[PDB]
RNA sequence: CGCGGGGUGGAGCAGCCUGGUAGCUCGUCGGGCUCAUAACCCGAAGGUCGUCGGUUCAAAUCCGGCCCCCGCAACCA
RNA sequence: CCGAGGGUAGGGCCCGUGACUGGGGCGAAGUCGUAACAAGGUAGCUGUACCGGAAGGUGCGGCUGGAU
RNA sequence: UGGGAGAGGGUGGUGGAAUUCCCGGAGUAGCGGUGAAAUGCGCAGAUACCGGGAGGAACGCCGAUGGCGAAGGCAGCCAC
RNA sequence: CGAUGUCGGCUCGUCGCAUCCUGGGGCUGAAGAAGGUCCCAAGGGUUGGGCUGUUCGCCCAUUAAAGCGGCACGCGAGCUG
RNA sequence: GAAUGCCGGCAUGAGUAACGAUAAAGAGGGUGAGAAUCCCUCUCGCCGUAAGCCCAAGGGUUCCUACGCAAUGGUCGUCAGCGUAGGGUUAGGCGGGACCUAAGGUGAAGCCGAAAGGCGUAGCCGAAGGGCAGCCGGUUAAUAUUCCGGCCCUUCCCGCAGGUGCGAUGGGGGGACGCUCUAGGCUAGGGGGACCGGAGCCAUGGACGAGCCCGGCCAGAAGCGCAGGGUGGGAGGUAGGCAAAUCCGCCUCCCAACAAGCUCUGCGUGGUGGGGAAGCCCGGGUGACAACCCCCCGAAGCCAGGGAGCCAAGAAAAGCCUCUAAGCACAACCUGCGGGAACCCGUACCGCAAACCGACACAGGUGGGCGGGUGCAAGAGCACUCAGGCGCGCGGGAGAACCCUCGCCAAGGAACUCUGCAAGUUGGCCCCGUAACUUCGGGAGAAGGGGUGCUCCCUGGGGUGAUGAGCCCCGGGGAGCCGCAGUGAACAGGCUCUGGCGACUGUUUACCAAAAACACAGCUCUCUGCGAACUCGUAAGAGGAGGUAUAGGGAGCGACGCUUGCCCGGUGCCGGAAGGUCAAGGGGAGGGGUGCAAGCCCCGAACCGAAGCCCCGGUGAACGGCGGCCGUAACUAUAACGGUCCUAAGGUAGCGAAAUUCCUUGUCGGGUAAGUUCCGACCUGCACGAAAAGCGUAACGACCGGAGCGCUGUCUCGGCGAGGG
RNA sequence: GAGCUAGCCCUGGCCAGGGUGAAGCUGGGGUGAGACCCAGUGGAGGCCCGAACCGGUGGGGGAUGCAAACCCCUCGGAUGA
RNA sequence: UGGUUCGUGGAGCCAUGGGGGAAUCUGGGCGGACCACCGCCUAAGGCUAAGUACUCCGGGUGACCGAUAGCGCACCAGUAC
């Protein structure tokens, strides 16, 4: 059947990306936290 | 003159449909449309927040001269009748000897080819515009301003009519379609006639599919949901109300008077209305 | 021996709660008016209060037991 | 090939009969009231309408086959 | 051909009396109703009187034992 | 109750005997035939249908007879639902 | 030593289940240490509206080549979407950007919010919509509308020539529009040829033939040809299109009119440039100077912005054209020609799937285009086949029980069982024929029946063409032939009668319920006079609605028919300028503390004092409710009638053992051999009843009940056979 | 977090083929004129049969599955909510 | 209304959303309702080191751990997944 994961290269960007997330006080919280645990990546990848 | 139909669905057993015997053009005026935006009931929240409405047909706005004193004493011509799917009057075209072309709300009885002004002095004739001060007593009129210069309010749907009952100081009395006496100031416009397409009650919509054209969506019961919902909601089996007869939001509906108290038009309703 | 209500002139109901008193409408009996009957008018009689036992100076009335009659309930499985 | 008739299937008319049900006629001395006949004690009749244990009553319009 | 009388019929318009309701004034202890009553209404101001307003229906006197129509039926007044 | 799946049916049996039939008897208000009642006996047998989820029961047609109970109201790691 | 403890290791179940669609395999020859499994050849089978081809999304080197097989691959492995290395994606015209705007997003102005932030006109962003210039072939192991060849075209800059009041983010035109049905003429595609080209073939009884097999085109600028779309000209006035306008809109005048003219597309033709089969012998080469022609069928595509009808009334903005303003008329714009100039990103490969989403090389899921032929009435259905692609990554045997999927069955024919569950039957098309009832449409494919192949002969009308022949499409009659059987295979209703419920088509508990449930047109009540009511929001602001009582919100009821009774005492709502009660506040009778005192400070009665409540009325398609005991008639029985108690009033019509009835399998009737179900009645209705509507209702239903006919392995009662295990 | 699912908004796309044959229109009949009837034409519809497509009715299989909802047969809608 | 130990308390003090609304030292606030007496202090402008907190960083030391411990990571870890 069809399920939950459908991949959609603007829609990933335009939701999790990192514009998306510096528009936002919670957003820029979400890269603060992720900058001070020293993920590798603050943002899925996407190729665009 | 509303038409209907043989039996030959189930539905087209009882559907009823307008004439459309007065409309001689079939197209709008290019310069007086403009995209009529549908909300779906969807505020800038993107909340609903008037239940049940969209998918209905796509329509364009055809701009509506609700004003007429932009041009005292500038004689115009009916040049068509029309179709105007925002509201459930006729409208018509008028050229204006200027030039200029509008639409208004089609009165009861307009002819193409007559002739129709606004102002003052406008002969007391179907179709005219005038200040309602002008217009002799026991008139029956259309398209009321409200109040001066602020757009025509008052009886503009298919059939509608007010008449005018006396004067007053600077005010007039209009019984208006509601049945309701108010004073309205005597410089408001107003159009001789009732508004036309009287027959536009009578139409038998037949089916939920034609609803659904309108954009109407289907309408849930109280009854028919859960406590969560609705006062109305739940109970083993069918159930009564159980209680005074609620709306979604708690407040009773059946009898329970809303106008606001204080409102300030208070001092200008005369007789609220009938039936 | 699940929970309620009732039993009082001939019928249908008060009085019981708050102990001392039996009442109301109809019916029945006698006499009027009527040619006569009903209606109407004047008078009259009939009830020891389902029963037994206790309390009391005194019980239709308060408390126990027995009879007779109506009503409600009987769920989770 | 036609063909008596037999078989299958589906209709039309008539008769008899059926739990139960609707009124009808008739029947020496049943129960309830008293609508009509006199101005019958609300003049009656009438077409229709609504209502009521029953006759009836009432509305609307009509008739004199009504009286003083 | 020229004349007449008529509530003959259909459409539009339109006049006054009267009842009801509404508003304002004035005024107070009852009004209404019946064979007699009670219900009802009235000091939260009724009835009775004046001014204004709204609305529907029916056309007094003329009018008659009258007139018209095939019958049912037809009555303020104006015009078509 | 850190689970002993619970009615009826179907399938498959097995057992008890307080015996429905078949076998052997006594008594009889046992003439015969046919019954009634009690005793011994569990080897075998104990049908097909209509109704209801039904167990049970009533009915139809038969029959030598259409027995009554136990096996976790026998049997859901066998089926049904 | 225990915590169904935690982490790790290793046992047991066990050489057990399983190795993933039952589309299917066999042999020869290669290679290699090793071969059912890799490569090649012949045979066989499977898909073919796909299981073939082209796009888009997503994926991200998986593509090509060489060398490899530890692990990955459900077995094997020499193979591979695996490991190592090298190689591979080429654009002014394709798609996106340097263009337009849609929802929406954002947002100078502005508005709002303790903060964070929320709004918001214009404007900006935003596309699979608008707009816009490239078609055919060749070449690589691997890219190609990109490279190459042939022939075309677009914009930008600059120069020359001719022309013109040139000039814009501004004014206008246009762009610019739905649904169903559809004309003319074409193209795609397809069928046939006794004509044209071709390597060959003659078999096993016949055939050297008007035999077999194969192939008979594609792209193209100007020009012309056919078919279409778009489109009035001139003049005078002019107050309108937020300045101006010679433009547009309005009025009048003359001419033009189913046309023509000008314009713009499509198709055909076209200089020219390409392609080119079988067979054959090593993707190649030959064929081959390949030929390339005629007839038919024919789109849903094209001409297109075509036509008609209908109601539910069918984006925007730019490019483009026209108008003028500032300005500039050395300029600038238009037209024709010439030279130059022309950037960024994508391009490999998979793509109904072993490379995408499902932890797997997973029987599931995934949007657009092409989708050939024959027969079957048609078709994208069904059967078989073209091109192309596959045989599904464990095999070999055996021929038990039992299981799955499938075929048949003597006599019976629902006896099975909760239930004909399941499986049979029926099954397309042509004709004949068809009932109650009905809202006159329907019920209807009612039911039930007959026909259906092939051959010969005669004949009717149409399409193309030319009216003829040919091709092709509908048919009509007569005479015969064969079989058990002619929609001979595949695809393709079993039917009737009668109840309950719901009018109906629809909708639902993704993944145990599809229904009688929700919805529905329609009916009623009620709120709402517009800055509406109502809804979301602290607000600003939105929705409602660019709507205005024939409108918008809320509620119940549920097509339609005939109807919807009595109770307003309680609760609700609605009306009531009296009266009663009532808060803060006003008022301050009279008290109290302190000071020597002026004074400061505290308490406080009467009285004035809203909404709400009380009280007075109204109101049921507002919440709701609609009696008990006893007596009575000339057989009995039963009570039309009466008596009395209680209520706010004591259930009317209609219906009733019901989707409701406890006693209950009520009683009687029908159907059956027999009927706790069903149907029709009755009425002591435990505990129907009139918009939580009452009683009916034609049509409708994958709803639930009861019966009959047809037919059956459901069953008496089982047997045999097939394949996967 | 609305790349699943629910509703709405903007813009696109898709629905083989066959069947039934409403209104209107034309002609004819009819009448004072009408209503209306007949024939033809016409192509309406939450019309009918049936693929794609959207569904998920009954049964069977599956049940450490091919699959954490699938498979086979059957069945509903298919110009419209 | 908040703050303080103070939860309405005899409830002052400090702060302040609403209403009313002075004075310039003979002016004003405080000493827990209020008055008197006696005292303390000068509101409605602003700034001001040090002593105090913490440990991303560097070093010093442990009756701290010693690879299931010690940080989640002794190791190419905020990685693989
Ligand atoms: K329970
Ligand atoms: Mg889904
Ligand atoms: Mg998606
Ligand atoms: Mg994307
Ligand atoms: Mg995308
Ligand atoms: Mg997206
Ligand atoms: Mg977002
Ligand atoms: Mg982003
Ligand atoms: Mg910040
Ligand atoms: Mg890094
Ligand atoms: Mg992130
Ligand atoms: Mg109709
Ligand atoms: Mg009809
Ligand atoms: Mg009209
Ligand atoms: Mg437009
Ligand atoms: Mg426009
Ligand atoms: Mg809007
Ligand atoms: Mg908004
Ligand atoms: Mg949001
Ligand atoms: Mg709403
Ligand atoms: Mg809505
Ligand atoms: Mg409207
Ligand atoms: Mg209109
Ligand atoms: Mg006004
Ligand atoms: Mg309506
Ligand atoms: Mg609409
Ligand atoms: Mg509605
Ligand atoms: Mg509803
Ligand atoms: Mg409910
Ligand atoms: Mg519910
Ligand atoms: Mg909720
Ligand atoms: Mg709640
Ligand atoms: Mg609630
Ligand atoms: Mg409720
Ligand atoms: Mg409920
Ligand atoms: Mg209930
Ligand atoms: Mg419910
Ligand atoms: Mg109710
Ligand atoms: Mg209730
Ligand atoms: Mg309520
Ligand atoms: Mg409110
Ligand atoms: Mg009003
Ligand atoms: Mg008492
Ligand atoms: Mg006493
Ligand atoms: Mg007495
Ligand atoms: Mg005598
Ligand atoms: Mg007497
Ligand atoms: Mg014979
Ligand atoms: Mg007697
Ligand atoms: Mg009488
Ligand atoms: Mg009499
Ligand atoms: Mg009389
Ligand atoms: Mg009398
Ligand atoms: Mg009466
Ligand atoms: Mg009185
Ligand atoms: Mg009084
Ligand atoms: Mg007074
Ligand atoms: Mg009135
Ligand atoms: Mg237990
Ligand atoms: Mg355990
Ligand atoms: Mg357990
Ligand atoms: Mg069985
Ligand atoms: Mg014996
Ligand atoms: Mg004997
Ligand atoms: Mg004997
Ligand atoms: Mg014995
Ligand atoms: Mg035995
Ligand atoms: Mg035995
Ligand atoms: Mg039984
Ligand atoms: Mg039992
Ligand atoms: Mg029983
Ligand atoms: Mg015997
Ligand atoms: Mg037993
Ligand atoms: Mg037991
Ligand atoms: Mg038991
Ligand atoms: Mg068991
Ligand atoms: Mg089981
Ligand atoms: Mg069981
Ligand atoms: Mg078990
Ligand atoms: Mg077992
Ligand atoms: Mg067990
Ligand atoms: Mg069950
Ligand atoms: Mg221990
Ligand atoms: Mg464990
Ligand atoms: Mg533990
Ligand atoms: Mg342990
Ligand atoms: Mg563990
Ligand atoms: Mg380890
Ligand atoms: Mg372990
Ligand atoms: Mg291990
Ligand atoms: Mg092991
Ligand atoms: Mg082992
Ligand atoms: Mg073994
Ligand atoms: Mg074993
Ligand atoms: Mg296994
Ligand atoms: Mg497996
Ligand atoms: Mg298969
Ligand atoms: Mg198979
Ligand atoms: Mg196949
Ligand atoms: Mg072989
Ligand atoms: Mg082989
Ligand atoms: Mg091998
Ligand atoms: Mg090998
Ligand atoms: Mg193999
Ligand atoms: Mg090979
Ligand atoms: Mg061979
Ligand atoms: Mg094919
Ligand atoms: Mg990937
Ligand atoms: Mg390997
Ligand atoms: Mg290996
Ligand atoms: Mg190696
Ligand atoms: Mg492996
Ligand atoms: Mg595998
Ligand atoms: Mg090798
Ligand atoms: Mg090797
Ligand atoms: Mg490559
Ligand atoms: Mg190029
Ligand atoms: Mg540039
Ligand atoms: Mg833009
Ligand atoms: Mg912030
Ligand atoms: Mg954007
Ligand atoms: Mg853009
Ligand atoms: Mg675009
Ligand atoms: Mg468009
Ligand atoms: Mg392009
Ligand atoms: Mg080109
Ligand atoms: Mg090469
Ligand atoms: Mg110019
Ligand atoms: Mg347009
Ligand atoms: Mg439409
Ligand atoms: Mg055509
Ligand atoms: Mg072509
Ligand atoms: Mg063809
Ligand atoms: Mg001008
Ligand atoms: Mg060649
Ligand atoms: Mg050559
Ligand atoms: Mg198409
Ligand atoms: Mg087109
Ligand atoms: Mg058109
Ligand atoms: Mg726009
Ligand atoms: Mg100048
Ligand atoms: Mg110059
Ligand atoms: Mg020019
Ligand atoms: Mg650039
Ligand atoms: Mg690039
Ligand atoms: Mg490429
Ligand atoms: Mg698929
Ligand atoms: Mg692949
Ligand atoms: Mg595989
Ligand atoms: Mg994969
Ligand atoms: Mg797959
Ligand atoms: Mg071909
Ligand atoms: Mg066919
Ligand atoms: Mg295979
Ligand atoms: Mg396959
Ligand atoms: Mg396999
Ligand atoms: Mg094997
Ligand atoms: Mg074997
Ligand atoms: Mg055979
Ligand atoms: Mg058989
Ligand atoms: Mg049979
Ligand atoms: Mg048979
Ligand atoms: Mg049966
Ligand atoms: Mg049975
Ligand atoms: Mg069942
Ligand atoms: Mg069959
Ligand atoms: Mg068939
Ligand atoms: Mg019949
Ligand atoms: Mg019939
Ligand atoms: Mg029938
Ligand atoms: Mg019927
Ligand atoms: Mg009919
Ligand atoms: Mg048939
Ligand atoms: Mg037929
Ligand atoms: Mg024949
Ligand atoms: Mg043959
Ligand atoms: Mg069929
Ligand atoms: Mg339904
Ligand atoms: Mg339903
Ligand atoms: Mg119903
Ligand atoms: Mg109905
Ligand atoms: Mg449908
Ligand atoms: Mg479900
Ligand atoms: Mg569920
Ligand atoms: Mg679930
Ligand atoms: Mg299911
Ligand atoms: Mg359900
Ligand atoms: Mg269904
Ligand atoms: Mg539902
Ligand atoms: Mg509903
Ligand atoms: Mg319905
Ligand atoms: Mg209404
Ligand atoms: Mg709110
Ligand atoms: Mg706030
Ligand atoms: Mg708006
Ligand atoms: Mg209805
Ligand atoms: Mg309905
Ligand atoms: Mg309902
Ligand atoms: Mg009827
Ligand atoms: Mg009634
Ligand atoms: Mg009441
Ligand atoms: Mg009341
Ligand atoms: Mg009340
Ligand atoms: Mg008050
Ligand atoms: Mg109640
Ligand atoms: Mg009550
Ligand atoms: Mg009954
Ligand atoms: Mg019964
Ligand atoms: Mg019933
Ligand atoms: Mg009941
Ligand atoms: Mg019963
Ligand atoms: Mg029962
Ligand atoms: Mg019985
Ligand atoms: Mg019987
Ligand atoms: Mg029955
Ligand atoms: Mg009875
Ligand atoms: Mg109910
Ligand atoms: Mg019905
Ligand atoms: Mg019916
Ligand atoms: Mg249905
Ligand atoms: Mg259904
Ligand atoms: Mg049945
Ligand atoms: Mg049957
Ligand atoms: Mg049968
Ligand atoms: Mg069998
Ligand atoms: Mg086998
Ligand atoms: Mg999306
Ligand atoms: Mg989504
Ligand atoms: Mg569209
Ligand atoms: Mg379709
Ligand atoms: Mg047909
Ligand atoms: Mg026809
Ligand atoms: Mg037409
Ligand atoms: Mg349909
Ligand atoms: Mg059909
Ligand atoms: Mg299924
Ligand atoms: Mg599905
Ligand atoms: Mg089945
Ligand atoms: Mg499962
Ligand atoms: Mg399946
Ligand atoms: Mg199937
Ligand atoms: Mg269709
Ligand atoms: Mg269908
Ligand atoms: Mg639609
Ligand atoms: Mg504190
Ligand atoms: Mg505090
Ligand atoms: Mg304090
Ligand atoms: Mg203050
Ligand atoms: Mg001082
Ligand atoms: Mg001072
Ligand atoms: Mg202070
Ligand atoms: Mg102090
Ligand atoms: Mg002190
Ligand atoms: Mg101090
Ligand atoms: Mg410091
Ligand atoms: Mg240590
Ligand atoms: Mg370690
Ligand atoms: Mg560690
Ligand atoms: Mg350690
Ligand atoms: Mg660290
Ligand atoms: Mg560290
Ligand atoms: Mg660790
Ligand atoms: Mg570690
Ligand atoms: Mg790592």
């Amino acid at each position: 059947m069809k399920r939950t994961w459908q991949p959609n290269r603007r829609k990933r960007a335009k939701t999790h990306g990192f514009r998306a997330r510096m528009r936002t006080p919670g957003g820029r919280k979400v890269l603060k936290r992720r900058r001070q645990k020293g993920r590798w990546r603050l943002t899925p990848a996407v190729r665009k | 003159a509303v038409k209907k139909f043989k039996p030959y669905t189930p539905s087209r057993r009882f559907m009823t449909v307008a004439d459309f015997s007065e409309i001689t053009k079939t197209e709008p005026e290019k310069s007086l449309v403009k995209p009529l935006k549908k909300t779906g009931g969807r505020n800038n929240q993107g909340r609903i927040t008037v239940r049940f409405r969209g998918g209905g047909h796509k329509r364009l706005y055809r701009i509506i001269d609700f004003k007429r004193w932009d041009k005292v004493g500038i004689p115009a011509k009916v040049a068509a009748i029309e179709y105007d799917p925002n509201r459930s009057a006729r409208i018509a075209l008028l050229h204006y000897v200027d030039g200029e072309k509008r639409y208004i709300i089609a009165p009861d009885g307009l002819q193409v080819g007559q002739q129709v002004v606004a102002g003052p002095d406008a002969p007391i004739q179907v179709g005219n515009a005038l200040p309602l001060r002008f217009i002799p007593v026991g008139t029956v009129v259309h398209a009321v301003e409200l109040e001066p210069k602020k757009g025509a309010k008052l009886a503009r749907a298919a059939g509608t009519s007010a008449q005018i009952q006396g004067r007053e100081g600077d005010y007039v009395i209009l019984r208006l379609p509601s049945g309701e006496l108010r004073k309205v100031h005597g410089e408001c416009y107003a159009t001789v006639g009732a508004v036309g397409n009287a027959d536009h009650k009578n139409i038998v919509l037949g089916k939920a599919g034609r609803s659904r054209w309108l954009g109407r969506r289907p309408h849930v019961r109280g009854a028919a949901m859960n406590p969560v919902d609705h006062p109305h909601g739940g109970g083993e089996g069918r159930a009564p109300r159980g209680r005074p007869p609620a709306s979604p939001w708690g407040w009773q509906t059946k009898g329970l008077k809303t106008r606001k108290r204080r409102k300030p038009s208070s001092r200008f309703i005369i007789a609220r209305r009938k039936k």
